[PDB]
RNA sequence: UAGCACACUCGGGCGCGAGCCCCGAGGGCCGGGAGACGGGUUCUUCCGCCAGGCCGCUCCGCGGAAGGUGAGCCGGGUCCUAA
RNA sequence: CACCCCGGUGGGGGAUCCCUCGGCCUGCGCGCCGGGCAAGGACGCGGACGCACGCGAUAGACGGCACGAUCCUCAGACACGACUGCCGGUCUCCGACAGCGGCGCAGCCGCAGACAACCCCCCGGACUUAAGCAUAUCACUAGGGGGCGGAGAAGAAACCAACAGGGAUUCCUGCAGUAGCGGCGAGCGAACAGGGACGAGCCCGCAUGGCAAUCGGCAUCGCCGAGUUGUGACAGCGCACCGCGAACGCCCCGGACAGGGCGGCCACAGAGGGCGACAGCCCCGUAGCAGCGCGCAGCGGAGCGAGUAGCGCUGCUUGGUCAUGCAGCGCGAAGCGGUGGUGGCGCCAUCGAAGGCUAAAUACGCCGCAGGACCGAUAGCGCACAAGUACCGCGAGGGGACGGCGACGA
């Protein structure tokens, strides 16, 4: 009854594929991530000193920050056409 | 379940082209030390999360 | 009102970035000669005007109906079926498509 | 001794950069000393070694062969001498693997523009020569 | 590379537009006869690889034709500013940091650096 | 060792191999067929197996290779509000 | 016969030892996010491509420059540039709006979101110690909220002092476990000096009146706007920055010489790594060697700070004690005021609050670099491996295991 009867009736599904996150932790009903609080602004203050190490910064591809790194170890140069155009005059 | 959502889909057919072998001219490749896919994930065992 | 972007990317929906292909299936194949109908599989985003304009433009036939599905295995299918009477035969051949 | 503190001796990180060096790296860990014949026309103690050079092997079993090259392999630094071969099971036989350290450059290749590398280096060495000669100088 | 870009540099930005266009039909039926007969195993990558070097080189020539457009403008567009960072495009110019007040012109002004040396 | 199939039976077939796979016959038994949620390719075809299946397997929800989901009318959105 | 013990061989398992492209620690360097769409995510992208990693419809090397002959499993590619390196392009979609705000504003902009080690502001525990416990302690911590930056904050005295007086801040030493606070219990606990690092000082307001001399915007030398409820001032920057680098032969053993033996050689190079055993001379390297320029102009200077200071009360705080700081409320100043380890009053002494800015010395993770009397696969990071992976949890979250043939020639 209380155990293994009741574990039939675990069929809905209360947290959803969360847009911001991506971690299936959008609940339905509360319409809140419980991850990454999606959709108050600010990102949710994470539960464990761990999961900034999954979950925050440089955890991902960091897509801008990679060339950001790369144009400052340069000298923000930037872009090669324009940079010879500008030197020109 | 015959039912989704676009989102549904997207993200079960990304499960299933993911899931299946290495393909076996990779075998023959130097310094390829993997010899079956150990993220093979069957539908009986593993589970999907995609809800 | 200057502009803030100057240098522009060419826009998408050309007719080849919407069909990937056109299909040689077994299924494909009955489609061609029983239907007139031609199989593209397609871009997953691409609508049935776009689709239907694509086909069109390329292989310059009309079309009378575009049926679509996108597939489990990524894809978007598309039914592209012809106007004129044996003309699916006559685009695979020339297309190359069986 | 190694006095520049921006430069390893650490065993760690030499050994790193051996096994995880780059392809234009690669090229030159792969060296190899030339003749006396060579080194009085070109100066330089060894070259990188290429695809179609005379050698004579220096070491191993092949020890006193001479062959050209044929095979350069820069991932596990291997070449592969003409006439330094062993057999497989199936009558193939197969060029074995020798380390650029243990061949000697006979007759330099001259054909894909590795003439103009030569006598870059060549001349080079040849300018360095003059500084360290006038530096001594005075 | 079967499309060299010596021949790019000639073409215009217009003609480079068609030149993609036509590139990517070419690919289309590349990657028909991928999929119903056999392929040499780089044709679809080498036809990719010349739609994107087409593209390339209609960006390249656009940057510099755009540049010379609005050069001496007041306002440039954004993409021919220098990108360098949110907070260095914010920050006060040389000029801007420099910037005194009256008193300390005058104060400047009126007592110089002195270059001298001392010895006891 | 505890334990694990003990309403089936007979003949035939393919097969290296058969109590269980297939076919025919006989004897019995009970649900079966559609949707949702949930699963996600398990579907179907071809090939396989000396691994998995509380035994065995030539079989399989298994392994491998494929194939398959087509909508103005079905469901949702492009509609409406309920708490 | 079984059983047991000892040995041999074979199993079984993975200890030991040796190894180590890993960790850890320390130092140094860097300190650079975001509507130009960030962090993170989703989905796609390889001819054969699952994972990992890379990437974005220009999707598994697109361009420029440098490099110069391989990449490889197949097929193929390649001096019309392979493999690479550096930099730049392209850079889908979700994710920063009921947006908010500035400027006369045809319009142009900013804020949001990330980062959470360092730093600043606010909020603020309890376990614990007191051998119980309530004040105290833990602790003005943890934690939460907000906010920056490459540092931040602080900062040119309403200061210290009591001397023959010193002279911004920050940091170190030191005062000092001291004065002091404290159920005067447990415990807590500074400051001036002296010495040092480093050094740096400045500004707004009450600016002309023979004329706002000032600024913003534009489609620009002319409009429009701001503004008299008052606007007004230039001394610092920049470029260049290499390619080469010495010196070894023979014999023995061995699968192989870097070993042994003999004989040399180079060294401003005998650091280290690779190479079929332990290499100064085989290779990569190592020691060694290279700079500069361009700027700085003018016109006010006694301006001064109020619902404050202070007092009273309250709450918090502090070592701060008849109050150290902070706040709220009541009262509410002055031309003289504040302060003097902090009761009141008087003296004398010393400063000028209630406006603003300010380098350097100081702190610090990621990351990069270099080291080390560190650990050496149950250790060291959780991870030397397709590790924040597999996997589990509704969820917040939790989180492993797994290294080794050889001359990669057979
Ligand atoms: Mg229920
Ligand atoms: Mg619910
Ligand atoms: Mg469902
Ligand atoms: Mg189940
Ligand atoms: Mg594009
Ligand atoms: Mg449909
Ligand atoms: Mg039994
Ligand atoms: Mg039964
Ligand atoms: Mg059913
Ligand atoms: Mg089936
Ligand atoms: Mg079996
Ligand atoms: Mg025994
Ligand atoms: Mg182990
Ligand atoms: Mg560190
Ligand atoms: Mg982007
Ligand atoms: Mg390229
Ligand atoms: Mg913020
Ligand atoms: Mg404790
Ligand atoms: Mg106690
Ligand atoms: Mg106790
Ligand atoms: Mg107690
Ligand atoms: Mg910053
Ligand atoms: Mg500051
Ligand atoms: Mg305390
Ligand atoms: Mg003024
Ligand atoms: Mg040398
Ligand atoms: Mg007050
Ligand atoms: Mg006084
Ligand atoms: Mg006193
Ligand atoms: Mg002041
Ligand atoms: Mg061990
Ligand atoms: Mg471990
Ligand atoms: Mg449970
Ligand atoms: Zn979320």
């Amino acid at each position: 009854s209380k155990g293994t009867s009741s574990f039939g009736k675990k069929n809905k599904r209360n947290h959803i594929l969360c847009v911001r996150c991506g971690s299936m932790s959008y609940h339905k009903q509360k319409l809140r991530c419980s991850s990454c609080g999606y959709p108050e602004k600010k990102l949710r203050n994470r539960g464990s000193p761990k999961a900034r190490r999954r979950r925050g910064e440089g955890t991902g591809r960091m897509r801008h920050l990679k060339k950001v790194r790369r144009a400052a170890r340069n000298g923000f140069k930037g872009n090669a056409i324009l940079r010879a155009l500008r030197n020109a005059n | 379940g015959s039912r989704k959502t676009e989102i549904i889909k997207t993200r079960l057919s990304r499960a299933l082209v993911r899931n299946r072998p290495i393909p076996v001219w990779k075998r023959r490749m130097r310094g390829n030390t993997q010899q079956y896919n150990m993220k093979r994930r069957h539908w009986r065992r593993n589970k999907l999360k995609i809800y | 009102k200057y502009t803030r972007k100057a240098v522009t990317q060419p826009a998408t929906g050309h007719p080849a970035d919407i069909i990937r292909f056109g299909a040689c299936n077994e299924k494909a194949v009955r489609l061609i000669e029983n239907n007139n109908t031609l199989v593209f599989i397609c871009d997953k985003y691409a609508t049935k005007p776009q689709i239907g304009n694509a086909v069109t433009r390329f292989y310059k036939v009309p079309v009378e109906k575009v049926n679509t599905a996108r597939s489990i295995k990524g894809y978007k299918k598309a039914y592209v079926k012809l106007k004129n009477e044996g003309d699916a035969l006559k685009i695979a051949n020339e297309a190359g498509i069986i | 001794m190694k006095f520049n503190k921006e430069k390893t001796a650490s065993r760690r990180k030499n050994r790193k950069a051996h096994f995880t060096a780059n392809s234009t790296e690669r090229r030159i860990r792969m060296s190899s000393p030339l003749s006396k014949e060579l080194r009085e026309k070109y100066g330089f103690r060894s070259f990188p070694i290429r695809r179609n050079d005379k050698v004579v092997v220096m070491k191993g079993r092949f020890k006193g062969n001479t062959g050209t090259v044929v095979e350069v392999r820069r991932k596990m630094y291997k070449v592969y001498v003409d006439s330094c071969e062993a057999s497989k099971m199936n009558g193939r036989k197969v060029r074995v693997g020798i380390d650029a350290s243990n061949l000697k450059i006979i007759e330099l290749y001259q054909g894909d523009g590795r003439d103009k590398i030569l006598e870059r280096k060549m001349n080079n060495r040849r300018m360095q020569m003059e500084r360290a000669a006038k530096i001594k100088m005075e | 590379m079967k499309i060299r870009t010596l021949e790019l540099r000639e073409k215009s930005v217009e003609e480079l537009e068609t030149l993609a266009f036509s590139l990517k039909e070419e690919l289309l039926r590349l990657r028909q006869q991928k999929n119903t007969q056999t392929l040499k195993p780089h044709e679809i990558r080498v036809m990719r690889k010349n739609i994107a070097r087409v593209l390339t080189v209609r960006t390249e020539k656009l940057y510099a034709e755009m540049y010379e457009k609005h050069k001496n403008d007041k306002r440039m567009p954004k993409d021919l500013r220098p990108r360098l960072t949110k907070a260095k495009r914010m920050a006060l110019t040389k000029r801007q940091l420099n910037m005194s007040v009256h008193s300390v012109c005058k104060r400047r002004r009126a007592y110089p650096r002195m270059y001298f040396s001392y010895s006891e």
